[PDB]
């Protein structure tokens, strides 16, 4: 099979500048009978099925706007968004149709660049409803920060906790181009009330110190 | 030096494009107008064309460095390939249709490889001496073609053996290709020495010649005194004439089938022997009559 | 343009035929393949169809297991995808290329149906338990928690609040279900006067829940 390699595997580029993304197939996909390169690049956002960008190399599908271009030969290929956009941020896979099985890259994901920005911490304790249940969810908050990358920690009565915890990371803003996270702390109702202090620590590029948030069961 | 064929049953013969014993006799399809074998190819008179080697321990071979990325092709023996030759290294693989599965070997390592050559990208360019390496790893080899499948490009085809691989580059074409072979009309249709070719199908491939008979042809180096070699396909036991066929100076065999009655439909364990010279349109009897 | 069928749950072990039609124009000018995606992973190719021509093919990890058809009354591709495994969760989607010639067919990708999302799983269907997250600026949301299957959906106020609205993707608890939380920022001087009720949707239980959010 021919495999294709994307790079890089995401790219965050402000709004107005030039995205590069290269991809490289393991073999040749230009065919020497008719010169043609069999590439394709397609773009896809989540929800949807992908759209064609880019075919045989670097024509341009018609009702794509000419800001997106594609290049190369061979074995080697580039997509170009010379002027990012807002409406641009997605996956990109580039594709070989040369040979069968058809095989894609692994994707480019290209989010919107912009300043530094530290999240708002919340912490939430399990509701009165649901501690009757029986299991108690401990939810903390990173909203509108950037980038992406983010360090939560769980300190139940101050010792810290692994394996109970689980992220869920918001896709991009359009308006402020920032991100916002959760982290769920799911205990037993039983443990839940064998300890006090319930705290959340955040670590991020925006922050010069890690913020703390925590609460006392049943305050 | 008159003129002479081996006194050697076909069916005990080689084809002259991979090193696959003859098992039938054989026509082209109705749809195959001509045929341009690179290997397989030598007059009458003892030249050989295109990139046919005397021997068979030649047919079918590459040899090279890889640096992974890359063949950078040599002769068998080792000494520089250089492109005004022909279209390819001597006995370099002339299977068209297909994409190749090529056993490699080293002087001096312990192991074969396989190496998977689909002949149709940009990388692929015997005439400048250059393969793709497709994943075989730096070091010298030696490779035989080992088995055939279907062409990876375009998807879907057919095996079909009656064509040769693309040589040159998707800009510089092969030059120095062996010249094409055409029936020569009035009835007569090309005579083909049939062998089968390992892979996943039925797959069948054509020469022009024994390999045997082409280092024959290239030691005995017997004067073309006529248009055409007139010969018989007789019985090894008896002698009896099987039918009459021509032997032309470009190095070619012919008859005219009237057909479940062509060369197929004879014995492959006859001998032919050549009888005198003749005129191009000598008109030959139909096989079976 | 394709139409891919229903969302379908399977059991791990068990068997989905998924389903995509087309026009009689595209049916008999085109390869139809099926190509999947795991969550939150790439595309991967399983196998083709030239209807027409009656030739398939298969990627070699998909080899035994899938079986890809067409109906040409119909006009409509299948794909069987049998021993069901966890790792086989994934949105299948049906896609189009020209086919001039059983050996004509090498082009991009033409059409993309919208997809059909096939979750193996032993899960039984159930609905969720929206539990609030209750409160310059304010932070509150409910936890939509413990259902099955996939997909939910939430807005707030009937659809009236939209701003600071941030509704978390999913994750799937080692307990089969699925959870995650919506979460919305507003005015501390609204928690007084402003009612805030996130509207929850699973539909293929048939279960919606409106619950306010109280400070
Ligand atoms: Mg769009
Ligand atoms: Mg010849
Ligand atoms: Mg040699
Ligand atoms: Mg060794
Ligand atoms: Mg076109
Ligand atoms: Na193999
Ligand atoms: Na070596
Ligand atoms: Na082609």
């Amino acid at each position: 099979e021919i495999v294709m390699s994307q790079s890089p595997d995401s790219l965050a580029v402000s709004l107005g500048e030039r995205a590069t993304i290269n991809c490289k197939s393991s073999q040749s996909v230009l065919y020497k009978s008719d010169k043609k390169n069999y590439l394709a690049w397609y773009q896809q956002k989540s929800g949807q099925p992908p759209k064609l960008l880019i075919y045989w190399a670097s024509t341009r599908e018609s009702g794509v706007p000419d800001r997106f271009s594609g290049s190369g030969s061979g074995t080697d290929f580039t997509l170009t968004i010379s002027s990012l956009q807002a409406e641009d941020v997605a996956v990109y896979y580039c594709q070989q149709y040369y040979s069968i099985p058809r095989t894609f890259g692994q994707g480019t994901k290209v989010d919107i660049k912009r300043t530094a920005a530290a999240p708002s911490v919340f912490i939430f304790p399990p509701s009165d409803e649901q501690l009757k249940s029986g299991t108690a969810s401990v939810v903390c908050l990173l909203n509108n920060f950037y980038p992406r990358e983010a360090k939560v920690q769980w300190k139940v009565d101050n010792a810290l906790q692994s394996g109970n915890s689980q992220e869920s990371v918001t896709e991009q803003d359009s308006k402020d181009s920032t991100y916002s996270l959760s982290s769920t702390l799911t205990l037993s109702k039983a443990d839940y009330e064998k300890h006090k202090v319930y705290a959340c620590e955040v670590t991020h590029e925006g922050l010069s110190s890690p913020v703390t948030k925590s609460f006392n069961r049943g305050e | 030096r008159p003129f002479t064929l081996p006194n050697l049953p076909l069916s005990s013969l080689s084809n002259s494009r991979a090193p696959l014993p003859i098992s039938s006799m054989g026509i082209s399809p109705d749809n195959v107008q001509s045929v341009q074998f690179q290997n397989g190819r030598c007059t009458l008179d003892g030249r050989l064309v295109g990139t046919t080697p005397v021997s068979l321990s030649h047919v079918a071979k590459i040899r090279g460095t890889s640096n992974g990325t890359v063949i950078n092709l040599t002769e068998l023996d080792g000494t520089p390939f250089h492109p005004f030759e022909g279209p390819a290294p001597i006995g370099f693989p002339d299977l068209g249709g297909c994409d190749w599965h090529i056993n490699m070997t080293q002087f001096g390592h312990s192991s074969q490889t396989q190496y998977d050559v689909d002949t149709t990208p940009d990388t692929f360019v015997p005439h400048l001496g250059s393969i793709q390496a497709n994943g075989i790893g730096s070091g010298n080899y030696v490779g035989v073609l080992s088995w055939i499948s279907p062409p990876s490009h375009p998807s879907g085809s057919q095996v079909d053996l009656w064509k040769i691989p693309n040589y040159g580059s998707s800009i510089t074409e092969a030059t120095h290709l062996a010249p094409s072979v055409y029936p020569p009309g009035f009835g007569e249709v090309l005579v083909f020495f049939m062998s089968k070719m390992p892979g996943p199908g039925a797959y069948n491939l054509p020469c022009l010649l024994p390999q045997e008979y082409i280092s024959h042809l290239a030691s005995e180096q017997a004067p073309t005194v006529g248009e055409a070699a007139l010969l018989h396909y007789v019985d090894p036991d008896t002698g009896r004439n099987l039918g009459e066929f021509k032997a032309y100076p470009d190095g070619f065999l012919t008859c005219v089938p009237n057909a479940s009655s062509g060369p197929q439909q004879l014995p492959i364990n006859g001998v032919f022997v050549f009888v005198s010279w003749v005129s191009r349109f000598y008109q030959l009897k139909p096989v079976g009559t | 343009q394709l139409v891919q069928s229903g969302a379908e749950v399977k059991k791990p072990g068990s068997s989905v035929k998924v389903s995509c039609r087309t026009s009689g124009d595209t049916f008999n000018t085109h390869a139809i393949s099926w190509v999947r995606q795991a969550p939150g992973q790439g595309l991967e190719w399983m196998g083709g169809i030239i209807p027409i021509f009656a030739t398939t093919n298969y990627a070699n990890k998909f080899q035994g297991t899938v079986t890809i058809s067409a109906d040409e009354s119909t006009s409509t591709a299948y794909l069987e995808v049998r021993s069901l495994r966890s790792e086989d969760t994934a949105v299948y989607y049906c896609a189009s290329n020209r086919a001039n010639r059983a050996d004509d067919y090498d082009y991009y990708f033409d059409y993309w149906g919208q997809g059909t999302l096939v979750t193996v799983s032993s899960a039984s269907f159930k609905g969720p338990s929206v539990f609030p997250l209750a409160p310059g600026t304010a932070a509150l949301g409910c936890l939509v928690k413990d259902y099955f299957p996939e997909p939910v959906t939430v807005s707030w106020n009937s659809g009236a609040l939209t701003s600071g609205v941030h509704t978390f993707p999913a994750v799937l608890q080692s307990s089969g279900l699925y959870s995650l939380s919506s979460v919305v920022t507003v005015p501390s001087s609204s928690l007084g006067t402003q009612t805030y009720i996130c509207n929850v949707n699973h539909k293929p239980s048939n279960t919606k829940v409106d619950k306010k959010v109280e400070p």
